[PDB]
RNA sequence: UAGCUAGUAGGUGGGGUAACGGCUCACCUAGGCGACGAUCCCUAGCUGGUCUGAGAGGAUGACCAGCCACACUGGAACUGA
RNA sequence: CCCGCAGAAGAAGCACCGGCUAACUCCGUGCCAGCAGCCGCGGUAAUACGGAGGGUGCAAGCGUUAAUCGGAAUUACUGGGCGUAAAGCGCACGCAGGCGGUUUGUUAAGUCAGAUGUGAAAUCCCCGGGCUCAACCUGGGAACUGCAUCUGAUACUGGCAA
């Protein structure tokens, strides 16, 4: 705070690390979902949470959310990992991309439709 | 050899050439010593389309710098006044 | 003129050459305090006559070996 | 030990006119005389008078315009600790130009004003808001 | 692009007159003016802060049609000049083609100029302008086509250009069907109910 | 002429022997435009009724600023709790651009184009009491010259 | 990561280069660097600039342009301005 | 690029609507299905879930994700703190370091003023010009907050002498 002080030894505010090592720091990541499970979430909610476990392509292997109403993914369907944290399921760090590789968008769908995977229905 | 050379900058379909004196052996919109003037084979039909500095030229010229036939030419258009 | 510097002897014991410290004064580029800062050169003297703890005038010259560049011009203030 | 005698005399100042002091005496030296000067030449102080022979003292008969006191708010720019020099472009005003600031520039003390108006800048030694 | 929806929706919802409908008839008399700008629009609104800086800038680029990556394009040239940014913004807003030939009496609104100056019947100077917002500069001279005069729309707008305030800023004359640009409007030359300064800070946050 | 707006209301309680009691809290801010801004906070057990002895002790209590054009005149500095407050006049740098709880209070006072920045605390009944604090402790050039002498 | 350095630091002389120079060799001296951070370790092409910022700064250095380095990997020279 | 032809004819999505945050009701579900950036919704009349109607925001785009700066005065040089919230070494002595009462003289290193050389061009900024406008291209300037040298000033700081 002396002006001495800091000249002897400089300000430093540290890294504040990523939330997310989807390593590379790359937007999307591909996995091969190891298992299919669903879990109990923590205390205030209750649900069973439709939660892959995925050997992703760089080495890395993580648990990721899968969104929306009944997915069609069973062990070795290859899908696209996104990034973003469900807080209600302890270590869930990912979701994943529905409409992607292996995974099918969300069936009977109309609103926020793009991201659920869904097209437009014709009409 | 140092050459009173154009160089391309304008945009796709419409050039700006800005004639330089350049080490030759650099690339085209490379390395120069000095620019000495322009040259806009459009402009529109309104005023220069082209100045170009002669006191400048006519000191390289005196070192030993050669002249393309582009800045040759824009000197034989522009020759003392017109 | 010649551009020369100013500084003192920080050794001696080299065979026909000395080594100057030379003293800046610059300020802080972001804390705006104005700080010493040291500047050790392996200055060339023929015939060794300054001792430790002198003052002395210096220039640039031609390289005489790594790094020593510089000559010294005007032995100033040796007092002990 | 006192290492800085102007901000010294700037806080007899602010502590003088704080507790509704008629006139603020100080050990005296030119530094001070020359911001004493300015003071009362720009009209924060009323007077000053410097006495004594072997040991001078710098006496400052202070200023109060209503019940409220005249100098608002003076403080101390460049000190010891980190001295500020500024050029004739850098050179600040204070209270948008109602506030002088007291630099000392080669030609002498002068106030923001009148070594902007010189054309030379200096060293900024306190702001008299 | 551009709006290309109902009108009278728009001028429902800000609760003024955005003069998106000029056309034949008199003040409004079939729009439900204040009344529901949808289906729950009987409520009143208890309208926040944001909501009425947002709102005011709303009202503006639904008067002169302009969406919001031109508007705010026009709010950092308006910054950049030097002055008053409301009153450059007003008058980077009023330098604009269409709205140049809404004043004049060539449209009878700022869509059917803009259909004009966007289908070739508009030249500034002498020369064809399809653009809907080039920037009149003063001193200039704006009229119509030989094809598209005397069709019967410009007339029509011309006949609805003296029930409005004739603007002082321009040389309106509808003989020849030529206009001239003369000046630059003065912020107290406009419409004095806008609030320029409300978009302003809703660009400044 | 009057130019009043109310900046927050809240829930507070008291825990009383038999549950809690629930009362709200207004805290508005008067001013005729032209300098003239005052504040008022006001409690009671419904809200308009606190809005009304907010606005009631708002008009009475109500300060002097010393405006410029439209606009402040020098930068100035005020704090009030742990609410510490910047101001800077803004030679009409355009727009009242200020935060929350102290647009209103400078939107009242009939100043019209400042710059703001709030720092420390920005609870809302202490950001006003240093926005006057401040606008109270800015004087103008005819007041510094009255002092002064010339 | 607190000690590092024996062609190492300097001198004399010989050689070498287009050119100064431990550049190289013989001999002599015992230095040199280092807490103003040497040495070691991790990372990294550098800059004009770009992005953000009221600013000071913070991040970055894709395109465009200046400089350096590399040309399967490790080394070497030949020709030649 | 200009002119002529035929006909509105070939040409609108995406997110959101509990608070923050602009924009609301009905129906289905009933701690489930699911939502979620934080606060948190859902255990029968859910403005928070899924659908519909309605609206809001953007628009040939719109959302999500990743990354940076901002907000963050939450590393504070500008611009923070330390009795009790995190934070005064258990207390001293003291080297290197930082700072240093007062007067005169000299120097002029810091400091200040001016000049010169340089700080490539492009980019940013300003005043103009050309592409129908804009993006874009471009003319001239400003700027590049720097460094070096020379010329001065000597109030403050430093050196030296008393």
């Amino acid at each position: 705070a002396t002006v001495n002080q800091l000249v002897r030894k400089p300000r430093a505010r540290k890294v504040a690390k990523s939330n997310v090592p989807a390593l590379e720091a790359c937007p999307q990541k591909r996995g091969v979902c190891t298992r299919v499970y669903t879990t109990t979430p923590k205390k205030p909610n209750s649900a069973l949470r439709k939660v892959c476990r995925v050997r992703l392509t760089n080495g890395f292997e993580v648990t990721s959310y899968i969104g929306g109403e009944g997915h069609n993914l069973q062990e070795h369907s290859v899908i696209l990992i996104r990034g973003g944290r469900v807080k209600d399921l302890p270590g869930v760090r990912y979701h994943t991309v529905r409409g992607a590789l292996d995974c099918s968008g969300v069936k009977d769908r109309k609103q926020a439709r793009s991201k659920y995977g869904v097209k437009r229905p014709k009409a | 050899m140092v050459t009173i050379r154009l160089a391309r900058h304008g945009a796709k379909k419409r050039p700006f050439y800005q004639v330089v004196v350049a080490d030759s052996r650099n690339a085209r919109n490379g390395r120069f010593i000095e620019r000495v003037g322009f040259f806009n084979p459009i402009a529109s039909e309104k005023e220069e389309g082209t100045r170009l500095d002669l006191d400048r030229i006519a000191h390289w010229v005196g070192q030993g710098a050669t002249i393309s036939d582009r800045v040759a030419a824009l000197i034989k258009e522009v020759n003392k006044a017109a | 003129k010649i551009r020369t510097l100013q500084g003192r002897v920080v050794s001696d014991k080299m065979e026909k050459s000395i080594v100057v410290a030379i003293e800046r004064f610059v300020k802080h580029p972001i804390y705006g305090k104005f700080i010493k800062r040291t500047t050790k050169l392996h200055v060339h003297d023929e015939n060794n006559e300054c001792g430790i703890g002198d003052v002395v005038e210096i220039r640039e010259c031609r390289p005489l070996s790594k790094t020593k560049s510089w000559t010294l011009v005007r032995v100033v203030e040796k007092a002990v | 030990s006192m290492q800085d005698p102007i901000a010294d005399m700037l806080t007899r100042i602010r502590n003088g006119q704080a507790a509704n002091k008629a006139a603020v005496t100080m050990p005296s030296s030119k530094l001070k005389v020359a911001i004493a000067n300015v003071l009362k030449e720009e009209g924060f102080i009323e007077d000053f008078k410097v006495e004594g022979d072997t040991k001078p003292e710098l006496e400052l008969t202070l200023k109060y315009f209503q019940g409220k006191a005249v100098v608002e708010s003076i403080q101390r720019v460049s000190r010891p600790g980190l001295r500020i020099y500024k050029r004739k472009d850098e050179l600040p005003k204070v209270m948008a130009g109602l506030g002088i600031a007291v630099v000392s520039t080669s030609k002498g003390v002068m106030t923001d004003r009148a070594a902007r108006q010189a054309g030379l800048g200096g060293e900024i030694i306190c702001y008299v808001a | 692009a551009r709006y290309l929806g109902p009108k009278l929706k728009l001028s429902r919802r800000e609760g003024t007159d955005l003069f998106l409908k000029s056309g034949v008839r008199a003040i409004d008399t079939k729009c439900k003016i204040e009344q529901a700008p949808g289906q729950h629009g009987a409520r009143k609104p208890r309208l926040s802060d944001y909501g009425v800086q947002l709102r005011e800038k709303q009202k503006v680029r639904r008067i002169y049609g302009v969406l919001e990556r031109q508007f705010r394009n026009y709010y950092k040239e308006a910054a950049r000049l030097k002055g008053n940014t409301g009153e450059n913004l007003l008058a980077l807003l009023e330098g604009r083609l269409d709205n140049v030939v809404y004043r004049m009496g060539f449209g009878a609104t700022r869509a059917e100029a803009r259909q004009l100056v966007s289908h070739k019947a508009i030249m500034v100077n002498g020369r064809v302008v399809n653009i809907a917002s080039y920037q009149v500069s003063p001193n200039d001279v704006v009229s119509i086509r030989e094809k598209a005069k005397k069709q019967s729309r410009v007339k029509a707008a011309l006949e609805l250009a003296e029930q409005r305030e004739k603007p002082t800023w321009l040389e309106v004359d509808a003989g020849k069907m030529e206009g001239t640009f003369k000046r630059k409007p003065e912020r107290s030359d406009l419409s004095a109910d806008i609030n320029e300064h409300l978009i302003v800070e809703l660009y400044s946050k | 002429e009057l130019q009043e707006k109310l900046i927050a209301v809240n829930r507070v309680s008291k825990t009383v022997k038999g549950g809690r009691i629930f009362s709200f809290t207004a805290l508005t801010v008067v001013g005729d435009g032209n300098g003239r801004v005052g504040f008022g906070y006001g409690k009671a057990r419904e809200v308009p009724a606190a809005i009304q002895k907010a606005m009631e002790k708002a008009r009475r209590n109500m300060i002097n600023v010393a405006l410029n054009n439209g606009t402040l005149q020098h930068p100035v500095k005020g704090v009030h709790t742990g609410s510490r407050v910047f101001m800077q006049p803004a030679s009409e740098g355009t727009g009242i651009i200020a935060g929350g709880a102290m647009r209103a209070v400078l939107e009242v006072a009939g100043v019209h184009n400042v710059l703001a920045k709030a720092y420390g605390s920005t609870n809302p009944i202490n950001v006003v009491r240093a926005t006057i604090d401040g606008l109270e402790n800015m004087n103008s050039p005819e007041m510094v010259a009255a002092k002064r002498g010339k």
